[PDB]
């Protein structure tokens, strides 16, 4: 039957990569990786298209949104007729329309955002619990959301549950693709996360800033480049490393990638986990470990509390006490 | 640009002057990255206490351009992103320019999806 | 009505790029560019998705193929239910399903391939004429076909009709994106084409080489990267240059781009038009200008004739006469 | 690899020897590019007449690896693709390595869509 043939044809295409080109390639590990996509926008759609072509069978979209009239040209699982409908479940249905064997699921779930008042403590407690369970259930988490503050809670929960996070983010003509570090019990080495590179706790960036539509005002090329690199980073990362290097059968496994369209460039970068980071600092980890949701609810409503806990307040006070000479 | 202001031979001198007229100080040029969406900063030159960390210097920049707390940036030194905990002294040692100054750019962090 | 809102919403998204970010950006030039896509495979599909998001209104697909069972996961305008159906017209219909105002057309047309016997001189004469007319009708030609020999005739015809060609090609883990040079009547400077980089006339590469499916055995990421870069190259190229440089409001306009996934890199390159090139050599241009189809039919069946005309045979004979010392 | 065969100080010498023992000759190391799908070539070293063009040298490589006519390659010199009409002498002048040899790699041309 047609579906069996589809299944065998995609399977053969993949097998040939191993048989004919890279005998050491592990295809099974990729096929069986359960993927959670946080965000079903331009990134979530393009990332999912790259994953299914690599043979990934289980993809779960999390998005609380609906399809807008401007979306289909940029968000590649939606059509004009879809406008107004809930995104996440449509994205899942769209994947199955491409390849009906997909275990594709969609969940209309809001991620609690740091810096925003809790509107309904109980309902958001449930959102938190649901998010933690989805994270725990899956193997690789793509962080593909659309603000600074939306990246905080998922970064923390993924670190807590010891899952690999691939975080991708866009600007008008540039992009960032990185893998977050994880905690190693014996090794004192750990790679940076998205929040390790500045010195402010994430907070409400949205209630204030006008022009809603600017978050999708980007050169169309950036979403496609970022999405494709994020997936290829995942496939390489899933391979075993060669003995004396940071490379696999698929090549490099960079910590961090930043690309720019204006000069057609790509930089490979690496940063260590920062002791005062408001997401991955050991003090923040410790606070979560002690109180769980009772700590998180405090941080959600009081971002400055994170700066106290992680030590950011200390290093900034030190600059305040310098005196009038880091100027003219 | 600053480096495009013609003064190479003068720069090495201005960098030497600073090396003597001031102690525990890092001469730094800090400018907005091209094409990056982020407020400008006209004051680009700095004598930075060598014992400050990168993160403390980032704080100084944030205040100088009057960036609000809800927006983040990152900095590049020679197309690398230095560790936030690193001492400016160690950064200066590793990345200092031929002309004696440490060149840094700052850019708005990406957030869209 | 919903369609009017779709139209205004996509339009606003684009306008904001100019109003808020790049006041000198010319959006109209991009919207009104008539695009011919030679090939509706993994490149043709992803390139078309990037174009519509940039506001391009007229896209015409040329492909003589049908949707195969392995195609939908990699070729992003097709669904499982489409398998067996003619590709080009389906691709056009798929674009309209995304954004119904698209002037999208598909043409099931075979491109005569150099090195292959003419099976029906008359029918292929018509294919040639139809291809030349489509090329003449459009503004920018994307060369997105799947062999060396399929790139020859369209490269020649586009040069003849003075159209901009953007040529993209994939390997297992690398890709090439380049713009072909055009003839300048006054300037003796001209950029290279795809055929300028080696010293053999294109010929039949297909009748012989087994494993049909290897032409789609590529890391899924390469098609997305190449497609996105090809389109961003086009949008920059369409902008006016600044006085003292090779740059526009959108940044660089590189001749040639080659990217590699194994080390996440991208090279920007430039080559000049090669005097012995079997596609763009002035002697080949002159031969076409004199006899048109009567010259082309000769070259199609006798690739070695191109090597004689362009002078490739001469430079190779010179190496033959060296004697036994370019060895040990 | 060849450059990874330990002999830097020896290379500059082997490059000097060639500069004297031979005239109108360019010392060249030519190897298959990593990850590129293209037949290997065990013989990697060449003394190339300086008046040959890049395209003539490409022809030499094609024959050496016994590549069929229907398949194309391209070459890189220092991550650049040299003009096919350029003299190997001019290429050598521009791109010659510290050790006196000109390093070239060859790769199969991309054709898929
Ligand atoms: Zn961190
Ligand atoms: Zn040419």
């Amino acid at each position: 039957d047609p579906l069996k043939i589809a299944d065998q044809s995609v399977d053969l295409n993949l097998k040939l990569m191993k048989w004919r080109i890279l005998p050491d390639l592990n295809l099974d590990i990729i096929k069986n990786t359960k993927v959670l996509l946080l965000g079903a926008g331009t990134l979530g759609c393009y990332v999912s298209r790259a994953l299914i072509a690599w043979g990934v069978r289980k993809i779960t979209f999390v998005d609380n949104g609906t399809v807008s009239y401007s979306n289909p040209v940029r968000q590649a699982l939606y059509n004009f007729e879809d406008c107004g409908k809930p995104k996440a479940e449509l994205a899942a249905a769209s994947l199955k329309r491409i390849f009906p064997l997909m275990d594709a699921t969609g969940v209309k779930l809001s991620i609690p955002m740091i810096g925003h008042k809790l509107v309904n403590e109980e309902a958001q407690h449930k959102d938190f619990d649901r998010l933690r369970a989805l994270i725990k259930e899956h193997d690789i988490i793509f962080l593909l959301v659309d603000s600074r503050e939306s990246r905080w809670l998922p970064s923390l929960l993924s670190n807590i549950e010891n899952k690999t996070v691939i975080n991708a983010a866009l600007g008008f003509d540039s992009y960032l693709v990185m893998r977050h570090g994880n905690r190693d019990e014996q090794s004192s080495k750990q790679l940076g996360c998205y929040f390790c590179h500045d010195v402010v706790a994430p907070t409400d960036s949205l209630t204030d800033r006008t022009l809603d539509q600017m978050s999708t005002v980007t050169r169309p090329g950036v979403a496609m480049m970022a999405s494709s690199l994020a997936v290829e980073l995942m496939t390489s990362l899933l391979q075993t490393k060669y003995s004396g290097s940071e490379t696999t059968v698929l090549g490099d496994i960079p910590h961090q990638i930043r690309g720019f369209l204006h000069n057609f460039s790509i930089l490979k970068l690496e940063t260590p986990a920062y002791e005062h980071c408001p997401a991955c600092s050991p003090k923040v980890i410790e606070a979560f470990t002690d109180l769980g949701w009772e700590f998180v609810k405090k941080a959600l409503e009081h971002p400055l509390y994170l700066e106290e806990i992680s030590g950011l307040s200390v290093i900034k006070q030190e600059v305040e006490r310098l005196g009038n000479d880091v100027f003219e | 640009t600053f480096k495009s202001e013609y003064p190479f031979e003068k720069r090495k001198a201005e960098s030497e002057r600073i090396a003597d007229r001031f102690k525990n100080r890092i001469p730094v040029i800090c400018e907005k990255a091209e094409k990056s969406d982020i407020p400008e900063i006209d004051k680009r030159k700095y004598l930075v206490p060598a014992d400050l960390t990168v993160g403390q210097f980032v704080y100084v920049i944030r205040k100088r351009i009057m960036l609000p707390p809800e927006k983040a940036i990152f900095i590049f030194v020679n197309d690398t992103l230095p560790p936030t905990a690193a001492l400016m002294s160690a950064i200066y040692q590793e990345h200092k320019d031929k002309d004696g100054f440490l060149y840094v750019t700052y850019s708005g962090e990406n957030t869209f999806g």
